[PDB]
RNA sequence: GAUGGGGAAGCUCCGUUUCAAAGGCCUGAUUUUAUGCAGGCCACCAUCGAAAGGGAAUCCGGUUAAGAUUCCGGAACCUGG
RNA sequence: GUUCUUUGUAAAGUGCCUUCGAAGAGUCGAGUUGUUUGGGAAUGCAGCUCUAAGUGGGUGGUAAAUUCCAUCUAAAGCUAA
RNA sequence: UUGACCUCAAAUCAGGUAGGAGUACCCGCUGAACUUAAGCAUAUCAAUAAGCGGAGGAAAAGAAACCAACCGGGAUUGCCUUAGUAACGGCGAGUGAAGCGGCAAAAGCUCAAAUUUGAAAUCUGGUACCUUCGGUGCCCGAGUUGUAAUUUGGAGAGGG
């Protein structure tokens, strides 16, 4: 809503933060496992349920 | 000696004397709250032979609880099951009334440890007691060797895991061949005697 | 003897000496130094472009602050850290969750000559 | 408020009821001329105060120091006794003269037995009136009992 | 349900009794640390022979007073018979029963032997001084064993 | 780089006061510098030496309330021990030691003595 | 929905002004002075519960890629002091 | 083990004679009710009613009366492995 | 009028303490039914699961108001055994201990009820100093409606 409490602003605020691809310079480490962000939300796909 | 004197007037009861200061104590037993404090023992005699000293840091409350049986809390008596366990009336409480006067006053004053308590008065509602107890952070307890021993972390709510005299009354905790079923602990017991005991060379 | 005149029915608690607090130690001893100062209301500057357009044209100088700060630390701490009288300021919460101040100045001072004077431009 | 409510209504259900007679032999107390006269006999024969006491045990110290008598510098006091079990023993061996009772015990019991005991044991008591005057007597708060028990000639 | 030419057989596994089985896995290890137990209180009483002085004294039941075993403690009659007090006794590594009584003359005079000849047998050091270390033996039942009669 | 703890530590107090904010102005004269570079690695020593002299002045001032309430009871709850709740709730060594009159009289008279068997 | 209380072995339940000693309000007086003592007044008796109910006060013009009764220019109003 | 304080005109133990020897109450116990136990004319626990004694009381696995005997000392408390 | 006592309050009074977590094991309360009986209601499952209260490194129990009936044993706990026994049970299904014996470990104890009465000899707190898990001095207070010394039934006390 556009009325909207501080608490909801605040975890909209760090989702907005977390939706980023991987960094790229994090392959390139010694035993590297990670190959992409699991962790990825898109509005459309699924909510945030908060 | 005024003790003993006490004492067996104490055991007279029934004595006119007793009646009337009985029938005057307990209204004014009524006329105050469920659990109160007590200045002073009423009867310092059997406060005294049961473990208090007058001396700061022992305090006596006074509590009355309602007497008569437990009814089964179930909505309409319905229990929802075999006929042998649909009784709700006349059930009875496993503990005494003793017992959860002294808890009660346990959960009030929960920084004091409960040493014993007493029967003071009764009426057809309620049982009265006088609970003695006694504060483990006073120096004149951590200090007295006589008593230090309260003051042990092993004795944090007797009176709530049933270690008082009436709590080891009701656990059943007495010698003899009378006692067999409730001797070193009940569950204690059973597990002991319902354990299948395998060893490595197969006996 | 006789006894005390009461024109009331009432029976009221009596006024007792209430005596302040006199303690043998200190709760915490030692007092914390300033939570929220100058230099932690005021974080860095927003070189945006929107942001820069505004310095020459509106005399607004465009803050980060932390979001603990309301306007008047905003206020106090421009007008110590940078010794410049200011007119107003309008603060807003980013969508990033950070804090953001448009600080106008007064007219004595331009915002051109005092934003490369901290250095940026 | 309820304190002052219980502490009327509880002495008007104590007349209220028909008391019977271990009590009310208490409430027939001394008469205030020869109260006042005992307690100007018993105030003679005060126990002995702390500082008083102290220097006392510096004299005995002094003298068992410089004389080595057996602690018996000091005379054969001649003071009033109290104290409920040592007033009963006194009683019980016959060795108290004379034997106050103060009159508002709050338990009773403690001292509704008194007056039968020394009335067996021959020993004349007397109900006065104030567990706080027999205090000061003895300079505690309350004593709730006095003795004679050897007087001066 | 029941079958051919068989015992009556009575299993008494209709509880739970999968939740309490005890197997003594831990028997060599336990007898290991028994004996670790052993040797340290030794090592901590290291003069002293690690157990007490028991009593010769009669079983209790017809089946079994043909027989004579070790009791808890000696009686204070046995150890004032004996010349020295029970907290003497108690102190000095002998066991002292309060509640027990002698009614048989045989038993009382085995008792009172018996703790002649442990007084004979010990070395009672003294409380301040030199303290002559002497080697000790560890079981003062296996120096004064129990004689059948 | 940045500074050191042994060298800040013969300092007063004002002097560490003005140190600390010459390290907050050039701390923010660098985070101006951050977003017109591309890496910065100047910011962390800064950041340290602000902490190493934070750290310092408060266990100065600390010092000093140790020996304003030094040989006295009633100290403050954050100078003094820490260990457990347990451990503090528990008997001092003085109140478990404590003994009965009788008790000593009988250990006194009584004690167990050292004995060995052979002869 | 706490408290005072009363039930309940107990998790907790009842009740919301009740069988409570339930508080704060202005003038000041004093100018070791702090705020007690001079006073006098009053008895509701926690608190939560509406972005559509009640409610102090702002409009026009312009401006951005994306904001505006919020920014800019002008012109007002209310509250507290 | 080495050393300093002397605790202490203190405390403790032991033999014989004599006078005594205080020992826990709405508890023990009994009836009844419910639950529980291997416990069976009633194993323990609890509710209600009644309610002691002092050469007494409890137990001695068949209820009761009478006469004995044996064995402990309740209704208060601490304690390692 | 003044000063006590008793009882009951109020303080952001001086100093403390309780709550919550964890919960395998421990101490209690409360408490089923599925199942078995070839149906089912007593019974069984089970004095269990779920629920609630309370601890510790162990807890609990523990120094006999015991076991026994013998030439008697001697706190508690645990193991082997007693024993699938005595006993309970629509005497059906099923349930079901304890004494003795061997062993592991072993350890004993203390209050109340007594007049110190030629001296409340006892104790918390505050303050000052010190060698500070505390000590000494001083001052209030607690306490005679009883805090210390003396005794705990195995005894023991008062005299000689
Ligand atoms: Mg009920």
């Amino acid at each position: 809503a556009a009325q909207k409490s501080f608490r909801i602003k605040q975890k909209m605020a760090k989702a907005k933060k977390q939706n980023r691809p991987l960094p790229q310079w994090i392959r390139l480490r010694t035993n590297n496992t990670i190959r992409y962000n699991a962790k990825r939300r898109n509005w459309r796909r699924t909510k945030m349920n908060i | 000696g005024a003790y003993k004197y006490l004492e067996e007037l104490q055991r007279k009861k029934q004595s006119d004397v007793l009646r009337f200061l009985q029938r005057v104590r307990v209204w004014e037993y009524r006329q105050k709250n469920v659990i109160h404090r007590a200045a002073r023992p009423t009867r310092p005699d059997k406060a005294r032979r049961l473990g208090y000293k007058a001396k700061q840091g022992f305090v006596i409350y006074r509590v009355r609880v309602r007497r008569g049986n437990r009814k089964r809390p179930v909505p309409k008596g319905a229990t929802y099951g075999k006929p042998t366990n649909q009784g709700v009336n006349e059930l009875k409480y496993q503990r005494s009334l003793r017992a959860t006067a002294e808890e009660r006053v346990g959960r009030r004053a929960a920084n004091l440890r409960v040493l014993n308590s007493y029967w003071v008065n009764q009426d057809s509602t309620y049982k009265y007691f006088e609970v003695i107890l006694v504060d483990p952070q006073h120096k004149a307890i951590r200090r007295d060797a006589r008593y230090n021993w309260i003051c042990d972390p092993v004795h944090k709510h007797r009176e709530a895991r049933g270690l008082t005299a009436t709590g080891k009354k009701s656990r059943g905790i007495n010698k003899g061949h009378k006692f067999n079923n409730t001797k070193a602990g009940r569950r204690k017991t059973w597990k002991r005697q319902n354990t299948l005991s395998l060893w490595r060379y197969r006996k | 003897k006789a006894l005390k005149v009461r024109t009331s029915a009432t029976f009221r608690l009596p006024k007792t000496l209430k005596l302040a607090r006199a303690p043998k130690y200190a709760s915490k001893a030692v007092p914390h130094y300033n939570r929220l100062d100058s230099y932690k209301v005021i974080e860095q500057p927003i070189t945006s472009e929107t942001a820069m357009k505004k310095v020459e044209d509106g005399n607004i100088l465009v803050f980060q602050v932390s979001m603990k700060a309301n306007k008047y630390q905003i206020k106090k701490a421009v007008k110590e850290l940078y010794e410049v009288d200011v007119l107003k300021v309008n603060t807003l919460v980013r969508p990033n969750g950070t804090k953001k101040a448009y600080v106008r100045l007064t007219a004595d001072y331009d915002a051109l000559d005092i934003a490369n004077r901290i250095g940026y431009i | 408020p309820e304190y002052v409510r219980v502490q009327r209504q509880k002495k008007i259900l104590s007349i209220r009821l028909k008391v019977p007679p271990t009590i009310a032999q208490f409430q027939y107390t001394l008469d205030r001329n020869t109260a006042a006269e005992t307690f100007k006999l018993f105030n003679k024969y005060r126990p002995e105060t702390a500082a008083e006491k102290k220097e006392r045990l510096t004299k005995e110290a002094a003298a068992v120091a410089e004389g080595k008598s057996k602690q018996d510098a000091s005379p054969k006091p001649y003071a009033v006794k109290y104290g409920l079990n040592h007033v009963v023993a006194l009683i019980e061996n016959k060795k108290a003269k004379l034997v106050l009772i103060a009159n508002d015990v709050d338990p009773i019991e403690l001292v509704v037995f008194l007056p039968a005991l020394c009335k067996k044991m021959g020993v004349p008591y007397a109900i006065v009136k104030g567990k706080a005057r027999l205090g000061t007597l003895v300079n505690q708060k309350t004593s709730a009992v006095a003795a004679l028990t050897e007087v001066r000639a | 349900a029941i079958s051919k030419n068989l015992p009556i057989l009575k299993n008494h596994f209709r509880k739970h009794w999968q939740e309490r089985v005890k197997v003594h896995f831990d028997q060599a290890g336990k007898k290991v640390s028994r004996r670790n137990a052993r040797a340290t209180r030794a090592a901590k009483i290291a003069p002293r022979p690690l157990d007490l002085l028991r009593p010769v004294v009669r079983a209790p039941t017809v089946k079994y007073n043909r027989k004579v075993r070790a009791g808890r403690g000696f009686t204070l009659a046995e150890v004032k018979a004996a010349g020295l007090t029970a907290a003497y006794a108690r102190t000095i590594g002998i066991a002292v029963d309060h509640r027990r009584q002698n009614r048989n003359q045989e038993i009382f005079d085995a008792n009172v032997q018996r703790l002649k000849e442990y007084q004979s047998k010990i070395i009672v050091f003294p409380r301040n001084g030199k303290a002559p270390e002497a080697e000790q033996v560890l079981s003062a039942a296996a120096t004064f064993p129990i004689a059948q009669p | 780089a940045g500074v050191k703890a042994y060298e800040l530590r013969t300092k007063s107090k004002e002097q560490l006061a003005s140190q600390l904010v010459d390290l907050k102005k050039e701390l923010a004269e660098l985070k101006v510098q951050k977003l017109s570079r591309p890496s910065l690695p100047k910011i962390k020593t800064v950041r340290k030496s602000i902490a190493c002299v934070l750290t310092v002045i408060n266990e100065q001032q600390r010092e000093a309330v140790r020996q304003l309430y030094k040989g006295k009871k009633y100290q403050p709850k954050d100078l003094r021990a820490k260990k457990t709740r347990a451990l503090r709730r528990a008997l001092t060594k003085f109140e478990a030691s404590q003994v009965t009159e009788k008790q000593r009289k009988k250990q006194i008279a009584f004690p167990q003595r050292k004995y060995a068997i052979k002869a």
